[PDB]
């Protein structure tokens, strides 16, 4: 039950946040 | 147990053959049968348990049911070698994963006594289910090796994440931390109290007294904060809490729980009890049936004893070293106390009958 | 290398207590003239008194010979005693064979002693008559009653409780 | 044809921006080293597929 | 055995499967470094091991509360994001340690201190196997003691035999090597010590001769060194923030108690004062009966006759009496060893250390 939970929340999160923070890079930060 | 009879397996065992479980109710009565008829021979309870499992008998598609008739079998055949092959059939009929765990304690069971490494490293890969990590327990008490590592390594397995690790371990723990304290399960444990639930809280708090049943101050102590740090804040922490404390000073606080003794034996009877209260035991936790079920944890548990007598060999007066309080008269509580004197059969910790030599010549 | 492993490989049960003992028995699983060498081995160790050591070895070439040609003289008791715990303890393997074949010996002259070593743990009943004979006094019985009554099962139950008890 | 063939080789081979030294603290059996290096940082590096 | 085999091989790949959709999501290679400070903004300032900070935006792993200041930590290289948590136990957090878990030494092995013995059982074992006496009563225990004398055969003896005791990681930290040679070191260094004690208890804390960064002057102008006196100040202040019933006890190693604060001493925390002295008969008589147990020698040897041309020595000196006596007879080619041998011996090592000398009979 947790297990299953807590890995989904994580690479659902990770892949927008790594699209967020690559975009605020761009400029070279 | 000790008085087992046939009259009464005769009775039972067609209801059982009826079979569901919210009616004739008969399908759990296979846990009862299988601990009065532990540890000895007898091929008719195995042979009409067996045909039943084998058939699928009635309302057989309930899960609850095909568990039943698994471990009924193994419980009852202890030590009975060959025989045991009928019942080795049935259980290995139905794979799961507690099987997996299964086929080495039935083996324990049945070639007698344990002390080869196979049967620890055959359950080491499963680990790194729940009859798995209870296995070791098991086990390990064969094993001249085996001991010292399971308290280190089920103190990780409480740690991990998911919902059923934590469910499984502390039952386990409260079975082994009135005699063996590890400092990182009670540590972990406040905080997963609260962690994200309130089922979580309710079997942390239960798991805090089966750990303290019978053993109060001094080592266990940061364990014993976290208990007294709760007694209310709502109507179900304080039905929890109180339920606790019982648990904690279970028999007065001067209870002990051994799976082995001093006398250099194992019991069959003390295997079985802790897997029949596995099955049961759920009321607050997953695997949920009902409440009365917290009562067979009793027959595990011992008074603590050694038990001085002089020459008489019956209860007379005689002295044993102090215990934390005096030298003591007989079958006044303390244990494991050593003495100078000689036995008329060996001196080891237990019951002892002693006899004083003629040159301090005494009743002590 | 032979012995070791014909013990091993077979399907039947192993441990006697016979006067014919010759880890050869019935169906040949070594060679007369091998024993006998062997035999020799025996009253060095015999003649050592150095019994621990001796019985570990004794495991390691996995031949029952040894146990009972060691014992035909000398101090039975003590020494019957540290080879009772030594064989089920050391190896992984449960051995038994060794102290039961070592025992038929041990039952013509008897010894108290060691048959309570025996008698707990395996349970077998010619232990237990052997730790009785020997005790005479209701007192040391009772003891002895004590620590067999730990072995619950074998112990409990009618056919054999009441008619013992 | 030999001898063409050697110079050629070491003309290559002396161009190269350096590689640097470095200890390996502990290995990781997902194929991966964890080494400090001994001017840069930690890193943890990612061991060759052939070794 | 075989059992695992067949189940191991589906059971593996299933793994693997899952373990490489994982693999690709979270990149490498990658650079380890440290945090620097936790931001509930999911964000975090990071301290790179290469120099500069970047403040970078946490990639989801881990929650900002399964993560805690100066955690250990994988880097990527986009600005050095978190994609991962990694272990302390490894990447540095020291000042000088020698890590003994559990160490070799024993209170056997070094023969009768006796007396000794039975200062450091009563405060250091006692209340670690025992809080029960102390909270009955209800009075606080020594969570220190000082340790006086030389070492090799005093101060670190005991120290090493009781945390073997135990069952607690020894820690020797040298004081005077942190007495590093700038401003400001000293400080930091008396963190990680105290930082890593929290985190891996239960330990025995031996602080070896604090002397150098031990001093606390009466000045600080006039070849006055500010240094020394601030990183005494540190310890002394963790030191007091600590407080334990058995998790943590503290052995010192020093020999001028009036270069240490009287707040370093805190009356109420180390009440004990133990002190190596040179042993009794009946003590030298089981340090002499241990050492030859090991030996091969004559009969003519007492231990007897050896204890009553000994004046009171130290057990170090017995030790190196034993050594020097087999060279000569391994020099004579020959394993018996007399009781001429260990007198010959035991006068020559007596007579190196007692080089001032003072007449005491008139």
């Amino acid at each position: 039950l947790k297990q299953t939970e807590n890995d989904l929340k994580d690479i659902e999160a990770r892949i927008k946040e790594k699209a967020g923070v690559k975009e605020s890079d761009t400029g070279l930060a | 147990a000790g008085s087992k009879n046939d009259e009464v397996l005769g009775l039972l065992l067609p209801i059982a053959a009826s079979t569901d479980l919210p009616i004739e109710t008969a399908a759990m009565a296979s846990l009862a049968l299988a601990h009065v008829f532990v540890g000895t021979c007898n091929g008719d309870i195995t042979t009409s348990i067996m045909d039943n499992f084998l058939e699928r008998t009635a309302i057989e598609l309930k899960t609850d049911w095909v568990r039943f008739l698994a471990l009924a079998l193994g419980i009852l055949y202890m030590g009975q070698g060959e025989q045991v092959d009928d019942v080795l059939e049935t259980i290995s009929a139905i794979e799961h994963p507690m099987t997996s765990a299964i086929e080495v304690l039935v083996g324990s069971c049945a070639y007698t006594g344990t002390g080869d490494v196979l049967l620890i490293q055959d359950l080491l890969h499963r680990l790194t289910l729940a009859y798995a990590v209870l296995g070791i327990a098991l086990i390990a008490l064969g094993e001249d090796i085996g001991k010292e590592m399971s308290l280190r390594h089920f103190g990780h397995l409480m740690h991990y994440g998911n919902e059923h690790i934590r469910r499984m371990v502390p039952l386990a723990m409260g079975i082994v931390s009135v005699s063996d304290p590890q400092m990182k399960v009670f540590d972990t444990l406040t905080r997963f109290s609260h962690d994200a639930d309130l089922e979580v809280s309710m079997n942390s708090i239960f798991a805090m007294g089966l750990c303290g049943a019978g053993t109060n101050n001094a080592r266990l102590a940061q364990l014993l904060r976290q208990l007294a740090s709760y007694y209310s804040r709502e109507q179900d922490a304080l039905f929890i809490t109180r339920l606790a404390q019982g648990l904690l000073h279970l028999g007065k606080g001067t209870m002990t729980m051994d799976v082995f003794n001093d006398a250099h034996v194992l019991n069959k009877v003390t295997l079985a009890s802790i897997l029949t209260t596995a099955v049961g035991l759920v009321s607050p936790s997953f695997m949920l049936k009902h409440h009365q079920l917290f009562y067979m944890l009793n027959a595990g548990i011992r008074p603590k004893f050694i038990l001085a007598l002089n020459d008489e060999g019956e209860p007379i007066k005689v002295n044993v070293r102090v215990g934390q309080p005096v030298l003591l008269n007989h079958g006044e509580r303390a244990e494991l106390e050593t003495d100078e004197y000689i036995s008329y059969t060996s001196h080891i910790e237990g019951v002892v009958i002693l006899k004083k030599n003629p040159d301090y010549r005494e009743e002590e | 290398d032979q012995v070791e492993k014909d013990a091993e490989d077979e399907t039947s049960s192993d441990g006697s207590k016979s006067d014919g003992s010759a880890a050869t028995s019935g169906f040949e699983f070594s060679k007369e003239d091998t024993l006998r060498l062997c035999l020799d081995i025996v009253p060095y160790f015999l003649k050592h008194n150095g019994e621990e050591d001796a019985v570990d070895l004794l495991l390691e070439i996995e031949s029952i010979d040894k146990l009972p040609q060691f014992v035909d003289e000398n101090t039975f008791q003590r020494v019957c005693q540290y080879m009772v715990a030594c064989v089920p303890l050391l190896p992984p393997p449960e051995d038994v064979a060794f102290l039961k074949t070592a025992y038929s010996i041990y039952l013509s002259q008897n010894e108290l002693t060691d048959a309570i070593a025996l008698a707990v743990r395996l349970g077998e009943e010619d232990m237990i008559r052997s730790v009785f004979d020997a005790t005479s006094d209701p007192v040391m019985h009772k003891q002895l009653a004590y620590i067999l009554a730990a072995q619950k099962t074998s112990f409990e139950y009618e056919g054999v409780q009441d008619i013992i008890g | 044809n030999d001898k063409v063939r050697f110079i050629k080789d070491e003309l290559r081979l002396l161009q190269e921006p350096g590689s640097y030294v470095g200890e390996v603290i502990k290995i990781v059996s997902d194929k991966k080293v964890l080494v400090k290096v001994q001017p840069e940082g930690k890193y943890i590096v990612d061991v060759a597929k052939d070794i | 055995f075989v059992s695992n085999s067949e189940i191991l091989k589906p059971f593996e790949k299933k793994q693997e499967e899952e373990k490489k959709q994982l693999e690709e999501i979270r990149g490498n290679p990658l650079s380890i470094g440290t945090l620097e400070e936790i931001i509930d903004d999911d964000h975090a300032i990071v301290t790179s091991p290469t120099m500069p900070d970047y403040y970078v935006s946490i990639l989801s792993f881990v929650d900002k509360e399964l993560l805690e200041p100066g955690c250990s930590v994988l880097l990527h290289h986009k600005t050095m994001s978190i994609v991962g948590v990694l272990q302390d136990d490894a990447d540095p957090m020291v000042s000088v340690m020698k890590m003994d878990k559990s160490p070799t030494e024993s209170y056997s092995d070094i023969g009768g201190l006796e007396s000794q013995i039975q200062e450091i059982k009563e405060s250091v074992e006692l209340p670690l196997t025992h809080p029960e006496l102390y909270e009955e009563m209800g009075i606080k225990p020594p969570k220190g003691v000082i340790l006086y004398g030389a070492p090799g055969t005093g101060k670190t003896l005991l120290a090493k035999a009781v945390a073997n005791q135990t069952s607690a990681t020894f820690l020797r930290i040298v004081g005077s090597e942190l007495i590093q040679k700038y401003l400001g070191d000293g400080p930091r260094l008396c963190r990680q010590i105290f930082k890593v004690a929290g985190e891996n208890a239960p330990s025995i804390v031996f602080i070896d001769e604090i002397d150098a960064i031990g001093t606390k002057r009466y000045d600080s102008n006039s070849g006055g060194e500010r240094e020394i006196q601030r990183t005494m100040l540190e310890l002394l202040n963790q030191l007091d923030g600590f407080d334990d019933r058995g998790d943590v006890k503290v052995i010192m190693a020093t020999n001028k108690i009036e270069t240490l604060d009287p707040a370093l001493i805190r009356p109420g925390r180390i009440d004990r004062k133990i002190l190596f002295e040179n042993p009794d008969l009946s003590t030298k008589k089981k340090i002499l009966g241990i050492h030859t147990s090991k030996m091969n020698l004559s009969e003519d040897v007492n231990l007897e006759t050896l204890v009553t041309t000994k004046d009171d020595l130290s057990g170090a000196d017995i030790q190196a009496m034993c050594t020097e006596a087999g060279l000569l007879a391994l020099r004579e080619r020959r394993m018996q060893v007399t009781a001429e041998d260990f007198k010959q011996a035991k006068e020559r090592v007596m007579k190196n250390k007692v080089e001032e000398n003072l007449e005491g009979l008139y």
